[PDB]
């Protein structure tokens, strides 16, 4: 009762998480997954308290 | 002051002493600074008439129907023509059978060399013992025709009390061996050496056909001999067993300093 | 009974994330295609192919010379 | 003691083979009467 909830395993494809397109890497100083240099700039320039929203979000 | 031939080819260099301490790992990173392009349409695809792929639709059906079906090495194609004038009335005679010809008319040149390093000479021997004038020079019947193979004056030679026809059989040893070619120093050497060339191609199947006919570890096996494992579990087993390399089919070097190598140590 | 590896499966592309292999999709067709060929042969292609090993298993023909 | 290593010796009085104890179980003791 109420433990029929079923976790997966299996490769996950993963994408973007400032935009909604697929990114295939991530960065070291804040681990977010970015499609380009455009969206690496705005997440090196950020303001601070909102690159950890950006995880909040995903997970 | 040691040396070495130049070499040509496109190693991998170390970058510091300071970084790979104890455990490191070579790599076999040969390679030739001689390319050669291909794309992955000709290498891979369909550019091959052996590789069986998709466009290729020719290369299964003429793989199939020329080595199996329309064959005239296959035993079904054998046994129908076997009995008189026909083409193989000699097999009976030869001492083989209708898997020996057809392993014998598909592998290599070198395969079938190695199966012949696993087979124990007999007819020799035949000239040993039965070698009486009531015995009326006695052949097997299913090897009747190898003559040359029973009739050898090498077998009796091997065999005598003094060695005055072993010493003349091969006396060409004898002579290299006395003359000290073996310990004279090696004079000459080749100026360069070179990996062989090698495709750059950008697939997956272009490696795996590179490391499986450039190195292929069947002959590699059937080279270098069999593994320290592989002796265990055939010298600690209850019955005996065979080895696909009997022995080490690596011809013995004959000089003896310097082998298979062109590397020159000082002395 | 000739087989191809063609690549592996998009599916488990980023299982690892630089794995060296040839991400192909899945074919978007039957598994089970039916189709007929009609295809010539020339009886000396039969006669070399009777005579020596042709193609499939000559490795030691990449020494070249003899 | 050793593992698989089958010892010949020849002296003045004779020459005898000396085999491991671990190789009585195995086929190598069928030649030397012990077998498997």
């Amino acid at each position: 009762t109420n433990i029929e909830s079923a976790p997966s395993l299996a490769p996950m494809k993963h994408y973007c998480d400032v935009t909604g397109l697929p990114a295939p890497y991530l960065d070291p100083k804040t681990r977010l997954r970015y499609h380009n240099k455009e969206i690496f700039a705005m997440i090196r320039n950020l303001p601070q308290g909102m690159g950890e929203q950006f995880l909040e979000a995903r997970g | 002051d040691t040396s070495s031939p130049f070499f040509c080819g496109h190693f991998a260099e170390t970058g510091s002493f300071l970084r790979e301490g104890t455990n490191v790992a070579l790599g076999y990173s040969t390679r030739s600074l001689v390319e050669y392009r291909l794309p992955r349409l000709i290498w891979c695809d369909g550019g091959r008439l052996d590789k069986p792929g998709p466009g290729n639709l020719v290369a299964g059906f003429r793989s199939k129907y020329l080595n199996h079906m329309m064959n005239i090495w296959t035993p079904e194609n054998i046994r129908s023509s076997l009995e008189g004038i026909e083409n193989f009335t000699w097999l009976r005679f030869v001492d083989t059978s209708l898997q020996e010809a057809y392993r014998a008319s598909h592998t290599d040149v070198f395969a079938r060399a190695v199966d012949l390093a696993s087979k124990q000479n007999r007819l020799g021997h035949m000239q040993i013992v039965y070698d009486e004038p009531e015995d009326k020079k006695w052949t097997p019947v299913h090897a009747l025709f190898q003559i040359c193979e029973r009739e050898n004056p090498k077998a009796v030679a091997e065999i005598t009390t003094e060695g005055v026809l072993r010493d003349l059989m091969n006396i060409a040893r004898v002579k290299y061996r006395e003359l000290g070619l073996c310990r004279l120093e090696k004079a000459a050497r080749p100026r360069a050496s070179a990996p062989p060339i090698e495709v750059v191609c950008d697939s997956r199947s272009a490696v795996i056909e590179r490391e499986n006919i450039m190195f292929h570890p069947a002959m590699r096996k059937a080279l270098f001999g069999p593994t320290p494992s592989e002796i265990k579990e055939a010298s600690f087993g209850p019955r005996p067993v065979t080895l696909y390399p009997p022995r080490a089919l690596l011809p013995a070097p004959d000089h003896d300093k310097q082998r298979f190598t062109n590397i020159t140590v000082p002395s | 009974g000739a087989c191809k590896r063609v690549g592996r499966s998009d599916a488990y592309a980023t299982e690892f994330d630089l794995e060296a292999e040839e991400y192909v999709p899945i074919p978007k067709g039957e598994v089970h295609k039916k189709k007929e060929i009609v295809q010539d042969v020339t009886l000396h292609d039969l006669d070399v192919a009777n005579a020596r090993p042709q193609g499939g298993q000559d490795i030691i023909s990449m020494m070249g010379q003899l | 003691p050793d593992p698989m290593m089958i010892r010949w010796v020849n002296n003045k009085m004779g020459s005898v083979v000396a085999v491991p104890e671990e190789l009585l179980g195995t086929h190598a003791g069928v030649v030397f009467g012990a077998g498997p």
